[PDB]
């Protein structure tokens, strides 16, 4: 089950790492292009935390909910801000969001009472008139319901599937930093003059086994120098020693 | 995955038909999944009557809806399909598959041949 | 509704090409037809399902494809047991909404 | 569940005379047999930590947090449950609950509006309960959550022979709060005053705050009245000052003597 | 330009960097990494200005 | 949007003053906001360029200021021919990029 | 520096308008200035229809893209507007400008007025 866009969930992500590789094997997505930053620098950008939003968007114009663009579902929906520090992701759905007969569970707001504010989370709906007309619980002339549940039908095809659309939303080096993409391991060469790091570990010389062992609480080895000259191993449990020139 | 429809043969026009078909073996957590339940009358065009999914709600089959009832498990036995006051237009067998959103038709059972007893 | 002819016979082995059709109007369309064969006091199975993707564990000398409204299939490999009642479904919009083809029947070439 | 009984009588404290406990790990950096000088925010040795003796006695005061204090309280019965955060107390600014009520330890950062006195020990006798735990009452937007297992836990009712000692040492630099948690068993005496000991400490955890803590209460563990043991916690201050370490071999701190003590130092 | 002027175009990637004062004046389809594409756009493939 | 009063009278020879304002947010930043005249019969002329930059030509009876999010010009030792038709021309990003006033009808009491 | 407005007195209800508008003198060596057309009927305030820069670009209003079409000279003599399937509320009167982005319409032409036969 995938929130809409009127009741969409800030799903909240934290204390892990965000690799957005698993999603490539799935299909030919409808867009692929992000609308903050651009696609191929999506990994090394290490950003603070993240916050998810599912949308189902009845039809195809995703394209006018976009930093800089509105619509009917841009203006009395969810509504992206013109400075969005994010991008989006969507990708035809055809295989959950949609029903023989129709997706009467989900809903859209055509209309609402005034524009509203970006990353309002408006849910609450009402009855509404004609311009002055007092309306209080009626309905017909100059009193009608401005919703409408989605209809999926067979007949109808490209126009009308979902594309489910996630928005990520960023923060620019304020908060503390727990997610964002991890990088490559390259393997160890001994006795090589390699210009190594691990995990920031700048510095270049030559890799030997050092027969001394750390504690379970020992991460680095200094000198009288003051520096790394012997240290355990990132992603593997033994004390390699750095031996300079 | 295997799935047996049970039910009378020797049935009479004024009883009801009382029908199971039993899945074994589904990932029941999804939408837009269900279960078809498809009539073979021979040498005609052949005609539906229910379509289920697991949202419980109910697809009905327009100016038929006297003549057909769904019953629910809900311990991954079987789905009851009843049918009231049956015709003896539809001396035919009888049919359930797995029906979803964009496969068609997945899986089949063996069916049950059915013939009125007038 | 869909139509389709009832007694289908060609060159017998391969070379042999099976249709479904009908109308715009009546049948509502745009939905991907799903097509099926009948065996006479036999367990029964779907030959193509949508218009044009083979599964696994099943035979593939069969082909498809579907254009507007009319669908057809290519089929390859005839042995002596090739009696079937092929069935072709779609989507009907304005009534009885699963309608299952026009009825086939099919005479045997492998003598 | 919180019980208002809004009366207490309060006994005087002692002073203890701390000789060599209040040292820890400065990050997770080996070296060998390398004497250092570090300044950091210690515990002076040789200091008064301020004995609270609770027994018919339910003291649960306001601690006179300074950013890094010390809390050792010779337990038993598993009494200290959590740590009443923030500084506004009527849900209005962050604050960190964190509660061992199971093995599930959760610690939540949001708004909390705590009671006057939620008490989480009373009824069934002496059999302590875990009841009162829900010791907020209002939130305004919560922020974070955690979770975490637990350290040995105590049989319900155990009073006598006190073999343990909880020390709790809460810091902070730029908002992270640091909790530096010590679990010293088999301490064979009375409770009393402290006995002559070192021990080396190592950093657990360090969890994001965002907003400076001002006050902290301690959670202890009819509606009330208990006939409570030999409750017993010391409360000490931490100043920056001056350390000179011994790295052996093997990484342990075999000795550490603070500088500005005596002009042999 | 009052609807936008779109007679000036930039570049938002390359195969790596570019030493000083360099001119990269060829202008092709660009691949990410791995992918057979060439010719047209689409997945993981579209003019770089 | 951009609106300006319909229309504004007072005493021949001085007390005029005309104002323009909008709503912010169709309102890109509020720059290059002119301010011209039209005469019945007789084709418009430029009065005012980018709220207080005076161009040849004009007098320097003719002045304008902008404060907040409305611009409004004033103008000393009025005539008989004064009568005027001033419009407030503006950008809006959201709808069509350029907007030309509500409309004014500048009369005197001379008569 | 003057500008020359020319078009039909009386137009039909299904005839297309061909307004032109000759500039002479400009400093043609320049970025973002044109040549400007706007209209407006009696009873109703001013409305922008149409701006050509000098390298070609057309910039009508929008939802009006189709039946407004421009013939640029090439030549610094006239510029044509031709506009097809004409309303009877687009009966008015006609001013060619020239268009900078500081000044948003420099100098105004004389103009022509239109009306319809019908
Ligand atoms: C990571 O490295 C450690 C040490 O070599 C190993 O025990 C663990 O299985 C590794 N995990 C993965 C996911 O490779
Ligand atoms: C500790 O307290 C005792 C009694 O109040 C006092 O005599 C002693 O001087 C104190 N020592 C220190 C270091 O404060
Ligand atoms: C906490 O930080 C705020 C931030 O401005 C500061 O004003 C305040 O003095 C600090 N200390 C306390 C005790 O609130
Ligand atoms: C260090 O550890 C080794 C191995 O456990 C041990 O034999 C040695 O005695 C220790 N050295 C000291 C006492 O620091």
């Amino acid at each position: 089950r995938f929130a809409s866009v009127y009741a969409w969930n800030r799903k909240r992500i934290s204390n892990c790492v965000a690799d957005y590789s698993v999603l490539y094997n799935l299909a030919p997505f409808f867009t692929f292009k992000c609308y903050g930053v651009s696609p191929t620098k999506l990994n090394d950008l290490c950003f603070t935390n993240v916050y998810a939003d599912s949308f189902v968007i009845r039809g195809d114009e995703v394209r006018q909910i976009a930093p800089g663009q509105t619509g009917n579902i841009a203006d009395y929906n969810y509504k992206l801000p013109d400075d969005f520090t994010g991008c989006v992701i969507a990708w035809n759905s055809n295989k959950l969001d949609s029903k023989v007969s129709g997706n009467y569970n989900y809903l859209y707001r055509l209309f609402r009472k005034s524009n509203l504010k970006p990353f309002e989370r408006d849910i609450s709906t009402e009855i509404y008139q004609a311009g002055n007309k007092p309306c209080n619980g009626v309905a017909g002339f100059n009193c009608y319901f401005p919703l409408r549940s989605y209809s999926f039908r067979p007949t109808y095809g490209v126009g009308h599937q979902p594309y489910r659309v996630v928005v990520l939303s960023f923060e620019l080096l304020h908060a503390p930093a727990t997610v964002c993409g991890p990088k490559k391991s390259t393997n160890l060469v001994k006795n090589k003059c390699v210009n190594f790091n691990f995990n920031g570990l700048k510095g270049t010389g030559v890799l030997t086994e050092s027969n001394k062992k750390f504690l379970p609480f020992q991460q680095f080895g200094r000198d009288i120098a003051d520096t790394t000259d012997a240290v355990r191993d990132p992603q593997t449990l033994e004390i390699l020693d750095i031996t300079p020139c | 995955i295997t799935l047996k429809e049970s039910g009378p043969t020797l049935v009479k026009p004024t009883q009801t038909l009382t029908l199971t078909c039993a899945f074994s073996g589904f990932s029941l957590n999804t939408g837009g999944a269900g279960v078809g339940w498809i009539r073979q009358p021979p040498g005609k065009a052949l005609e539906w009557l229910a379509l289920i999914y697991w949202d419980g709600d109910k697809r009905y089959n327009p100016s038929l809806k006297s003549r057909l009832a769904i019953i629910m498990d809900t311990s991954k036995n079987r789905v009851v399909l009843t049918m009231t006051n049956m015709d003896p237009v539809d001396t035919a067998t009888y049919y359930c598959a797995h029906h979803k959103i964009e496969y068609i038709f997945d899986y089949w059972g063996q069916g049950t041949l059915v013939a009125v007893s007038s | 509704a869909l139509t389709q002819p009832a007694s289908v016979s060609g060159s017998p082995g391969q070379s042999i090409t099976v249709s479904c059709t009908g109308t715009s109007s009546d049948l509502g369309n745009f939905q991907y037809v799903s097509w099926y064969q009948h065996h006479p006091g036999k367990a029964p199975k779907l030959l193509i399902y949508e218009v044009s993707k083979r599964p696994s564990g099943v035979s593939n000398r069969f082909s498809g494809s579907k254009s507007g409204n009319t669908a057809s299939l290519t089929i390859s490999g005839l042995q002596a047991e090739d009696e079937a009642d092929y069935y072709c479904c779609s989507y009907t919009t304005t009534t009885i909404p699963v309608a299952f083809g026009g009825g086939t029947k099919l005479t045997v070439l492998g003598q | 569940q919180c019980v208002n009984l809004t009366t207490r009588t309060q006994l005087p404290p002692a002073y203890t005379n701390s000789f060599t406990r209040g040292v820890y790990y400065p990050d997770k950096v080996f070296r060998s047999s390398v004497l250092h000088s570090t300044q950091d925010l210690f515990l002076p040795f040789f200091s008064n930590v301020t004995w609270f003796h609770v027994i018919k006695r339910f003291d649960n005061p306001v601690l006179p947090f300074n950013d890094g204090v010390y809390f050792a309280s010779i337990e038993k019965s598993n009494i200290i449950r959590g740590w009443i955060f923030g500084t506004t107390l009527d849900s209005k600014t962050q604050s960190l609950l964190i509660v061992n009520n199971a093995t599930n330890v959760v610690i939540k950062v949001c708004e909390f509006q705590f009671c006057n006195d939620p008490f989480l020990d009373h009824k069934n006798n002496k059999s302590w309960m875990e009841s009162e735990f829900r010791v907020y009452s209002s939130a305004n937007n919560c922020t974070f959550e955690y979770v975490s297992q637990p350290f040995l836990m105590d049989l319900e009712g155990k009073q006598g022979n006190f073999k343990n000692l909880r020390e709790f040492v809460f810091k902070n630099i730029d908002g992270y709060f640091k909790i530096y948690s010590k679990h010293t068993p088999i301490i064979v005496r009375e409770p009393e005053d402290l006995p002559q000991g070192f021990s080396a400490l190592e950093p657990l955890v360090d969890l994001p705050i965002g907003i400076n803590i001002t006050r902290f209460q301690t959670l202890l563990a009819s509606s009330s009245g208990w006939t409570a043991g030999a409750a017993a916690y010391y409360v000490g201050y931490l100043q920056p000052r001056t350390f000179l370490l011994k790295y052996n071999e093997n990484g342990t701190i075999t000795d550490a003597v603070d500088c500005a003590l005596d002009p042999l130092s």
